């Protein structure tokens, strides 16, 4: 039809100037002030109606920038930054959106008159080195034998969600799921709380009922009534390869001439069964555990050794019960050791919970992963506890691979934005402005607590700020519950100095990344 | 202030093509109009003067009958208490096979009255309590209403009398020739053991010749030819196999495996001579008729041929079964010969034509066997239709007179009666539930009043002299149907007579139906969305 | 307008105020149409679906699952109030119930300027003091015929009506106490529950052993057997063909037949040796043998066991094979390599019985059967429903009773001297959660405020009469709903559950307060 | 695929398991292959030179 | 009981549990050509699913 010469496409829509940078600042503004009254002990929950007809009822950074679709790409730079940061460090998450939008809008001061971006990024590089300098002199070393002190680090951790009504027992669940689940082999030393540490959420009774278990428990039952369902003692064995007869990888058609052919080849495939189950039954073992089909016949072979088997079992509950229980997962039967045989395991039962089924394995001795069996009042409430205790674990491993501490209630915001301040007295350059300027765009922590907690910010924030400029004041924060000045070595409010290093790491980062930017393209082809 | 916002709550909670009806007048009084439209609907076929009526389904099929239950089956019935009769009425065809009419007439009249009774002024539970109350007093008085037993089911002419009553209704012109026809066919059947089948009656429809020409059969007819060159055998010793007529397979795959010229000229002359061989063994044992499941083989029907065997071949296997129990046969799995035992037998079987339909007729001389078979003829398809439907409600009466033989008088005395002992047992009963039990006597009074409505008399006048002569003291007494004016007579010595379970069945089906309807107090309706089934 | 709309301009959100208006508002509809169900005088619910299909009910689960509505308040409220239906088994109306009030009491206060977390607060300090009252007043009993079957009926006749109620009180009673085994977790899984639809509804009982849905496939199979062995089996006696793709291969007819002949003889093997065993048992004919397959047989097999006088069953349910084996007391076997007269159950009574095109088998008379069936009468789909609903919700009341030591007197007298409790415990609770405490109280009073409604009874004037009489004398008083005067629920019969009343504290508590601090409803994962 | 009035044999609550087990039963939709849920990522493919090499 | 699917709650489970990143939306065509060449060009061993709506 009618062609108009182009250079680019039709759809090709650009944009620079002071607006874009504009555009991107006050995206970023918005995305902070969505989530900006979720942080703090009295924060307020909110509700997300998934696309797929869920509902998320949390005050979780993380889950409600995820549940939030956006067209602004800086707002998806900040949704990344948010994500980023819960798998990083997994808290955190909140104070290091507001802590960008923050840093952005004092940039936004400055990209108003005549400043080049470049400039202040310099600055921020220089601010976020000494934030970071200030940050691990002014942190505090933990015992991590001393249980106590775990703990209040990790309740301190919780205080600010839904969680914390029950604080003792969800810090005693954590720290226990954290402790057991450590390994440590051939020298190398981890923790894994996603592989193993599964929480397992079942609707239903009361929360105070929720406990850590001394293994692994599965909703599964037996694969047929006759088999003992309470085992005192039992030696496990895992297992991949099906019990069943199958076909081969090659193509095998037989040719039958004879008359009992076919009965001989029925009666070797029986053969073969009673073969695979003998070779399993060698080892004397009480359960068979296996992640494929077990035939009927096999059943029957097992349960002439008396052998309790449950088949279609997932890898990682595999894997996990076998951490749990000390056995090895073995793919040929005929190649069974003593060694792969699961004992440790002091109980195995499967008792009826509701209207169904499930596998205890909660006797172990010295078990490296764990079921954290959660009862509560419906699913949303279940999920959100578990989010919750995913928070507290990532705090316990935090602290358990950096001992390092740092006071909380925005005394630590408070400390490294006087001690920036009085480093920017010393410079006499262009660059000692947005320097001075991000150095206090760290107030926004207290601030936001004073808000939610509904004190008056002004009149509190001044009276920190003056507390803070003497000279041992830095673990002088604001008591959330109360709105009012506490030192925090009194009120006991600790985080973990990696959360608080990951979190202006980030937001500094955030700020840089959205700072260099002028020029806008969208709307061509993906072409690929 | 032009528009009315939905209230707050459920109203605005409610989804878009659902429905909420909530209350007396929003719910009760709404479903008891239902109900009673349905029960209009299906009045005017009550009685031997019942009309039929012409219903077209939603494929186009046309259903003429007076039956009740066929009508309420052939109708679209949307509103769900309607339904719920209609499940009633239902529930009352399958128990007993006959007062599906009655079942609804009777739920009609109970929630008018309870509606009459909620506008008064009683509570639904009130009305609820005198129903059940009344429907006990009613089962309890009705054994005592019980004028005569049958005392013989094996006498062609007691039977007769028996189902004449039950089968007047449906073709009231012409019911004493049904009536011996049905007698005979049950009186074959139901032997010295007291267990009686209703699926042992079959029923053949072939057009031509009027209802009159219709005829009983001892044994079975099936509308097909035979396979072979022989279609009259006077000996009958047939052979009944499961297994189609032909050279058995193997299961998983079969494969003729040649790898000599011998072989391959040897191959079909071994196959023709097994498949001569069986047959020869399975003839040589007397069998002259041979029935087949399955498909017929070329070679198996030429040496059937040969050695003058009868074949016929059954498509359903209820038809084979049936064949089986009718003649004495086993139906084997295999081509064997028949054993003496597994071997059946019959007076005659041979091909004709009725009308101008192919039969295979399977006939015993014996008036005896396991099955017998009514032929049915007439001009027209929906005409056999409704032969059919009255000839099942001949034998279901048949079979409740085998469970049960006590009898009460029809016409609407049973029911007139009920009505006057249950009122008077209300006048004596003080509280709130005598209201309810009196309306429950009343709702008795449609039965009458509904058979004078379809006579063409006055209903008033007849359900007058019925009290006038029941509180005379005769209990025996209906109304005339042959009579041009309101007029009564005892029918005891009339024989028009109806099965005491019947009346016991109806009855509880009846009041559960309508105190179920009754309890309902709020309706809440999905959007109809789709599901054809 | 908000943040969140800014970036995604076709976003529903609700803020602060308007949230908790939205959340409240929904809350009071759900409790609104849920009141009239409460107690045995609430009126019958009636529910039509897409299809067509009619379901009448009482039940709060029920009602909420088909009602419909499309509100996010709803769905918590339903999730919350399907664990206690999976949990408990009971007081779903009461659960919605306690939800609304508490959210209006909380609202009655919260539009007053009060903030919502200090409400929370004192609903979670009055939510301890209610539990240390409910453990202080729970009445732990010996658990004996009586005491079960007043707790079977205070639940049936909620469910059903009364006659029907007092039929399936004594039907789920003797069901539980027959599948009981002492100091032994109650398995629900061992008492069927098969409907079926040709009698009344009174005419449902329990059999103390099995009904199945299906019958003998062959004609020849006898219809009734007086003494009879159950073999019970997981074999597979039809035809079956080999794993590697196996096929024929002959050169004549002859050969052909022989193939034939011969394919079979593995199915045959197993046939012969189960009647082989069957003749080993019973040389007479008195005694009888019944197989009951969970796999198939092929008809070749049929008729070779019905040559032997052998009824056979197959296809039966998985669960069938552990409730024979607990009821008939053989053993299940998933193969026939070494089988013997020890392993075959004993039925005193096995016969068929047929409903128009369905087919039913009947075994009775067992030694003493640890799995019963109940077998639900009724004349109409809808009626065979709601028993099976009313069944459902008793066995779990009983069960429920035999776990727990104790039992809670009903008739909303433990929720009014709880009330009680909170009210003089108020002063000991410092700052502004006394308003939250107080208002937890009123959300408790709702249950004999409702069942004084439904019952016709002014709501204030029996509410007011019951507290009297209770702080009068101390007693447990509750609500007769036949003349609204105080009555002692515990010499009546009324029993409640305690667990069911400990989880409605808690779940009902939880919920609310979480409701209560959700200030913010966004749906925004469009576009 | 030609399928239209999906609602009449979905209903109008159908979840992602009700369309994926009737797509699956048709045979249309691909078999599921497991992969990574999430890792880090390595951007590279080919191109020249991308070779090191022996000093020699 | 195996058909009424026990399974389905825990593949509705492991979907809501999916994966980390932003789940993304599906694709919208908003010009008729746009589908045409939509549908035209893209491999052709890959299936392509349209939901008019
Ligand atoms: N009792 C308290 N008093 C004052 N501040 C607190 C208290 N508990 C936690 N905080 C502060 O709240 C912040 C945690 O808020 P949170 O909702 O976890 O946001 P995020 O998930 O981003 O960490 C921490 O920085 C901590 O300093
Ligand atoms: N010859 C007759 N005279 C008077 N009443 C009759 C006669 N025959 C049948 N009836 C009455 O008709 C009623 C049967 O009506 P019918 O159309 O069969 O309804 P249903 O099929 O529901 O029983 C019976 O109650 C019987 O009393
Ligand atoms: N006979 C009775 N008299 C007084 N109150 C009763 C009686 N039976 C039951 N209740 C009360 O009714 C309530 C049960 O109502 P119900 O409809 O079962 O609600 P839910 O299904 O939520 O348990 C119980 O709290 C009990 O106290
Ligand atoms: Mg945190
Ligand atoms: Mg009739
Ligand atoms: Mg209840």
């Amino acid at each position: 039809g009618h062609r108009p010469v182009l250079v680019l496409s039709q759809n090709t829509k650009r944009e620079s100037g002071r607006k874009v940078q504009s555009g991107n600042i006050n995206a970023a503004k918005t995305i902070a002030d969505i989530i900006r009254t979720c942080l703090g002990p009295k924060s307020m929950m909110k509700m997300l109606l998934d696309p797929m007809g869920g509902i998320v009822m949390t005050n979780d950074g993380n889950a409600i920038l995820r549940e939030i679709q956006v067209q602004h790409p800086a707002a998806k730079s900040m949704i990344e930054i948010s994500r980023t940061q819960d798998e990083e460090v997994g808290d955190g998450t909140t104070s290091v959106i507001i802590l960008a939008g923050e840093m952005l809008s004092v940039a936004e001061h400055f990209l108003e008159q005549q400043m080049h971006p470049t400039v202040v990024i310099s600055a921020y590089r220089k601010a976020l080195d000494d934030m970071i300098s200030t940050l691990k002199k002014i942190s505090i070393p933990v015992d991590i034998s001393d249980s106590d002190m775990m703990l209040n680090i990790i309740n301190s951790s919780i205080t600010t969600k839904a969680i914390s009504r029950w604080s003792s027992l969800a810090c005693n669940i954590a720290l226990d799921a954290v402790k057991m689940v450590q390994f440590e082999e051939n020298g190398r030393k981890e923790i894994d709380i996603k592989k193993y540490a599964r929480v397992e959420k079942i609707p239903g009774g009361i929360i105070e009922d929720s406990c850590v278990l001394r293994g692994v428990m599965i909703n599964k039952d037996v694969t047929h009534p006759r088999m003992r369902r309470y085992i005192k003692n039992p030696r496990i064995v895992l297992l991949d390869s099906s019990l069943e007869y199958k076909k081969g990888e090659s193509q095998t058609d037989i040719e039958i001439t004879r008359e009992e052919d076919f009965t001989r080849i029925l009666q070797m495939e029986e053969e073969y069964i009673q073969q695979l189950c003998e070779d399993i039954i060698q080892l004397k073992p009480d359960v068979v555990i296996t992640e494929k089909g077990i035939s009927d016949l096999a059943q029957h072979y097992l349960m002439r050794a008396n052998i309790t088997a449950i088949r279609r079992v997932r890898k990682t509950d595999n894997n996990r019960i076998a951490r749990a229980c000390g056995a090895r997962i073995v793919s040929r039967p005929e190649e069974l050791r003593e060694d792969d045989v699961g004992t440790g395991a002091g109980l195995l039962e499967i008792k009826k919970i509701g209207d169904e089924y499930f596998t205890f394995i909660t006797d172990c001795k010295d078990p490296k992963a764990c079921t954290i069996l959660l009862r509560g009042a419906s699913k949303e409430i279940l999920s959100e506890v578990e989010r919750n205790l995913q928070d507290a674990m990532q705090v316990c491993r935090n602290v358990l691979l950096d001992p390092q501490l740092v006071p909380g209630g925005g005394a630590s915001e408070m400390a490294v934005a006087h001690a920036l301040t009085e480093k920017s007295k010393a410079m006499t350059g262009v660059e000692q402005w947005p320097y001075r300027a991000v150095a206090q765009a760290l107030e926004v922590i207290p601030r936001t607590l004073i808000q939610n907690c509904g004190a008056s910010t002004i009149r509190l924030l001044t009276s920190l700020r003056a507390k803070h400029t003497q000279e041992n004041c830095e673990t002088w924060g604001v008591n959330g519950e109360t709105g009012t000045l506490v030192d925090m070595k009194e009120l006991g409010i600790w985080e973990p100095l990696a959360v608080k290093l990951q979190t202006y790491k980030t937001a500094v980062e955030t700020a840089v990344l959205l700072l260099r930017i002028d020029d806008i393209v969208s709307g061509h082809k993906k072409k690929g | 202030a032009l528009h009315v916002p939905k209230a707050p709550g459920f109203a605005q909670m409610l989804k878009e093509g659902a429905k909420h009806f909530s209350g007396l007048e929003e719910a009760v009084y709404r479903n008891i109009q239902a109900c009673k439209e349905l029960a209009q609907t299906t009045r005017t076929a009550y009685g031997p003067n019942g009309m039929n009526k012409m219903v077209i389904n939603h494929l186009e099929k046309l259903f003429v009958t007076n039956d009740a239950a066929t009508i309420l089956r052939e109708l679209e019935v949307q509103h769900p208490a309607a339904k719920m009769i209609v499940m009633a009425s239902h529930m009352q065809e399958q128990e007993v096979g006959d007062g599906t009419n009655f079942v609804l007439v009777f739920a009609g009249a109970l929630l008018e009255l309870a509606e009459e009774l909620l506008r008064i002024g009683l509570s639904v539970s009130e009305v609820i309590e005198g129903y059940e109350i009344a429907c006990r007093k009613a089962h309890e008085i009705l054994p005592n209403l019980v004028c005569c037993s049958a005392k013989n089911l094996r006498d062609i002419d007691e039977v007769s009398s028996l189902l004449r009553t039950s089968i007047m209704s449906k073709q009231y012109g012409n019911e004493v020739f049904l009536a011996k026809l049905i007698a005979q066919a049950c009186v074959s059947i139901f032997p010295d053991s007291g267990h009686f089948n209703v699926d042992n009656i079959r029923v053949c429809k072939i057009l031509g010749s009027g209802i009159s020409s219709s005829s009983v059969l001892h044994g079975m007819v099936f509308k097909k030819e035979t396979e072979g060159d022989v279609t009259s055998v006077k000996d009958a010793k047939i052979a009944v196999y499961s297994c189609p007529f032909d050279g058995m397979i193997t299961e998983t795959k079969g494969t003729v495996l040649i790898k000599t010229a011998e072989e391959l000229m040897n191959f079909s002359k071994g196959e023709e001579n097994l498949m001569d061989a069986q047959v020869k063994a399975i003839a040589d044992t007397g069998a002259n008729v041979v029935v087949t499941g399955g498909k017929v083989a070329d070679m198996a029907l030429h040496y059937a041929n040969k050695y003058n065997i009868m074949l016929v071949r059954l498509n359903s296997k209820w038809d084979l079964r049936r064949l089986c129990k009718t003649v004495g046969a086993t139906a084997l799995p295999r081509l064997t010969p028949p054993v003496l035992e597994e071997m059946g037998h019959c007076d005659s079987v041979y091909l004709s034509e009725v009308g101008d339909t192919q039969v295979v007729v399977f006939k015993h001389e014996k008036e005896d066997g396991a099955i017998s078979t009514i032929v049915l003829r007439g001009s027209t398809d929906n005409l056999m239709d409704d032969i059919e439907r009255a000839v099942d409600d001949g034998v279901n009466t048949f079979k409740v007179l085998t469970r049960d033989k006590r009898l009460v008088p029809g016409g609407g005395a049973t029911e007139i009666e009920l009505a006057k002992q249950i009122t008077s047992y209300g006048e004596t009963c003080p509280g709130l539930e005598q209201y309810a039990i009196k309306k429950f006597a009343e709702a008795f009074e449609a039965i009458p009043r509904a058979l004078a409505e379809n006579s063409g008399v006055k209903a008033n006048e007849v359900i007058s002299k019925l009290y006038a002569v029941h509180q005379e003291g005769n209990k025996n007494v209906g109304l005339d149907i042959e009579a041009e004016v309101p007029a009564v007579k005892d029918m005891l010595e009339a024989g028009i007579l109806d099965t005491y379970l019947g009346k016991y069945w109806a009855i509880k089906l009846a009041t559960n139906a309508a105190v179920t309807v009754l309890r309902v107090d709020q309706i809440i309706m999905a959007k109809p969305a789709g599901g054809p089934k | 307008m908000a943040a969140v709309k800014t970036l995604n301009p076709k976003a529903e959100v609700a803020r602060a105020q308007a949230a908790l208006a939205v959340n409240i508002s929904a809350a009071r509809g759900l409790q609104d149409v849920l009141r009239t169900n409460l107690g045995p005088k609430g009126t019958m619910k009636m529910l039509v679906s897409g299809a067509g299909d009619i379901k009448l009910t009482k039940d709060g689960n029920v009602l909420l699952h088909e009602m419909q509505i499309q509100h996010p308040t709803a769905s918590l409220i339903a999730k919350v109030a399907t664990a206690q239906d999976d949990i408990t088994g009971d007081g779903t109306t009461s659960n919605v119930l306690i939800i609304g009030e508490l959210l209006k009491q909380a609202d009655l206060y919260i539009s007053e300027g009060l903030h919502p977390r200090i409400i929370t607060e004192g609903f979670e300090a009055a939510k301890e003091k209610a539990l240390q009252f409910l453990e202080e007043v729970k009445v732990s009993r010996e658990m004996d015929r009586e005491t079960l079957i007043d707790v079977a009926r205070t639940s049936l006749r909620t469910k059903v009506h009364a006659e029907l109620a007092d039929v399936l009180t004594e039907a789920v009673v003797d069901s539980i106490l027959a599948i009981k085994k002492q100091d032994e977790p109650i398995d629900l899984f061992m008492i069927e529950i098969m409907e079926m639809k040709h009698k009344s509804e009174t005419d449902t009982s329990l059999i103390r052993g099995l009904v199945l849905d299906h019958g003998a496939r062959h004609p020849d199979m006898k219809k009734r057997v007086e003494d009879a062995y159950i073999l019970t089996c997981n074999v597979s006696l039809e035809y079956e063909k080999t794993e590697v793709n196996s096929g024929f291969f002959y050169k004549s007819a002859e050969e052909r037949e022989k193939l034939v002949k011969a394919e079979r003889k593995f199915i045959e093997d197993r046939v012969k040796k189960i009647i082989e065993l069957k003749r080993k048992v019973c040389g007479d004919s008195d005694k009888g043998f019944v197989v009951i397959n969970q796999k198939g047989i092929d008809p070749f097999s049929l008729d070779a066991l019905s040559k032997e006088g052998i009824v056979a069953l197959r296809r039966a349910k998985r669960r069938n094979m552990e409730r024979l084996t607990l009821a008939c007391g053989g053993v299940a076997l998933n193969s026939f390599d070494d089988l013997s007269p020890d392993c075959l159950g004993h039925a005193g009574l096995v016969y068929e019985y047929t409903l128009g095109e369905e087919k039913f088998t009947f075994i009775e008379k067992c030694n003493n059967p640890r799995s019963v069936t109940l077998l639900i009468k009724g004349p109409n789909k809808h009626t065979l429903t709601q028993i099976k609903d009313a069944v459902r919700d008793g066995l779990r009341a009983v069960k429920n009773a035999i776990d727990d030591g104790c039992v809670v007197p009903g008739a909303g007298a433990v929720e009014v001297a709880m009330a009680e409790a909170l009210i003089k415990h108020k002063p000991s609770v410092k700052g502004r959660a006394q308003l939250g405490v107080q208002a937890f109280a009123d959300a408790l009073l709702i249950i004999p405020k409702v069942l004084a409604q439904n019952s016709g009874f002014d709501l204030q004037e029996t509410l007011v009469k019951i507290q009297a009489e209770h702080s009068e004398s101390g007693q447990l008083v509750g609500v007769d709903l036949n003349t609204g005067e105080p009555m002692v629920a515990a010499e009546v019969g009324v029993w409640d559950n305690y667990c069911v009343k400990k989880q409605l504290l808690h779940s009902c508590t939880v919920i609310a307060t979480n409701i209560l601090l959700v200030d913010e409803i966004m749906r925004a994962g469009m576009s | 695929g030609n399928f239209v009035r999906v609602t009449d044999q979905l209903g109008d609550d159908f979840f992602a398991v009700d369309l994926e087990a009737f797509l699956q039963e048709f045979g249309l939709l691909p078999e599921k292959e497991v992969l990574v849920l999430t890792s880090v990522r390595n951007s590279a493919t080919c191109h020249s030179e991308d070779s090191d090499l022996e000093i020699d | 009981f195996l058909q009424q699917y026990r399974k389905q709650r825990m593949e509705e489970m492991r979907q809501q549990l999916h994966k980390g990143p932003q789940f993304k939306q599906v694709f919208e065509i908003s010009s008729g050509e746009g589908f045409l060449d939509m549908i035209d060009k893209e491999q052709k061993s890959i299936v392509i699913m349209v939901h008019i709506y």
